[PDB]
């Protein structure tokens, strides 16, 4: 990872399972979510873009 | 109000606080507010209206994408998006030319599935370029 | 005589079916308010205004049948 | 005489039609509440207040019908 023009750090991190170690959005807990119809497709395709974005970046 | 972040794999298309937005959706166009319905969805070829403080709109083309409006930080993710003055009204009228030519040049079902998307891209451009004049 | 019990029966058919009509049309109408309220919570004062606009239309005929149900019953 | 039996019959059909209308009218309205509470329990205090603001107008006409059924059965008799 490119932390400086003349220093870089080797890193390892997990993509799957999408780590529940990350924070819950407790500030927005009042707004608990409503799926759009066909939630399987919308969730799967979105997560494919997530892993695609994480690997490419 | 609420903060909107709009991005694509090519660029960050917008980011900041906004008062209202009207946005393309899966079944139809959708109106957003502070504390609006906490919803994630796919979006049809279309655009977004960005009405900021003091009431100033701007118009962003959304050729394809997915969105989230649950948090106070909302988000559109665009598979392709174009800023409303990098596209032009003349460019979208040319888009009409390609779509109508490929409608005449498509004759099966598989090629009509692409020519229908090529049409939808032109029609959504032809929409935002008129809205762009406000 | 027979005349009066048939009036109490005819008021009972107007003022009952007005009770079906004014009840189910505002369940259908007010349920769509509540899901709209759960959807746009800041707009509840805006949507509640239109709910009273349309509620006056829904209640419009059931209050003719209730005004005549009390007439047939008590004023004749 | 026959008039009283038909007045009990009139109060019975009037209160029965009121019982159908008022109870199916609040079961619809309340089913929309319980889905919108299921969506987000944070709005249980907020919807349950709109619930009663609406449920007053549901019960507006059926308690005229119940009020006149009770009057027929106890005071026209």
């Amino acid at each position: 990872k490119f932390i400086n023009t003349m220093s870089q750090v080797p890193t390892i991190s997990q993509l799957l399972p999408l780590p529940a170690s990350d924070d819950d959005d407790l500030k927005h807990k009042s707004w608990d979510y409503l799926y759009e119809p066909d939630p399987k497709a919308l969730l799967d395709t979105l997560l494919r873009r997530y892993v695609e974005s994480q690997v490419y970046q | 109000t609420y903060h909107l972040d709009v991005v694509s794999a090519e660029q960050q298309m917008f980011s900041g606080l906004v008062e209202k937005i009207q946005v393309t959706g899966s079944e139809g166009e959708l109106g957003i507010y502070p504390g609006h319905a906490p919803l994630l969805t796919a979006i049809k070829p279309g655009m977004i209206r960005i009405v900021k403080q003091h009431g100033h709109e701007e118009f962003i083309y959304l050729s394809g994408g997915i969105l989230e409006v649950q948090p106070g930080n909302v988000t559109v993710l665009a598979d392709t998006a174009i800023r409303g003055q990098d596209l032009d009204e003349a460019r979208a009228m040319e888009a009409k030319r390609k779509a109508e030519e490929h409608i005449s040049s498509s004759h099966g079902d598989v090629d009509y599935a692409q020519a229908s998307a090529e049409l939808a891209k032109a029609i959504a451009q032809l929409r935002v370029i008129e809205l762009t004049k406000k | 005589n027979l005349n009066m019990d048939l009036l109490y029966m005819a008021a009972a058919v107007m003022m009952g079916l007005a009770a079906i009509g004014a009840a189910i049309g505002i369940g259908i109408l007010g349920g769509k308010f509540l899901e709209g309220a759960a959807r746009q919570p800041d707009l509840i004062p805006l949507l509640r205004t239109q709910f009273f606009i349309v509620m006056g239309l829904v209640d419009a005929i059931p209050m003719i049948a209730v005004g005549l149900g009390l007439y047939v019953m008590f004023a004749v």
